[PDB]
């Protein structure tokens, strides 16, 4: 029931500025210094 | 205009489609100004 419900919402639901902007804020840097793992995992090169 | 009146009813839906396709808001005049108005029906009416 879950998983429908969340397909259900899901096919019709329409983006706002609002919410684009709170998903940025998820997406956006934190307030604790983070290293950037995901750009260094994908640019590291190990060699044998 | 042709029908003044409903003007402002005109402007607000131009608000919130927009609003509702993409992200950017027209009242902010940068967009408005030049960017956004490109997409309106030309009346050069070419004859082929």
């Amino acid at each position: 029931e879950v998983l429908a419900a969340a397909n259900s919402f899901a096919e019709n639901y329409s983006a706002t500025s609002q919410d684009m902007d709170l998903f940025q804020t998820l997406t956006s840097c934190t307030f604790s210094k983070e290293y950037a793992w995901k750009d260094f995992l994908n640019g590291i090169h190990c060699d044998v | 205009a042709k029908f003044p009146d409903s003007l402002s009813v005109d402007l607000k839906t131009m608000k919130d489609g927009v609003y509702r396709e993409l992200g950017l808001d027209i009242s902010l005049p940068d967009v408005m100004k030049r960017i956004a108005p490109m997409l309106y029906k030309s009346s050069k009416s070419r004859v082929v």
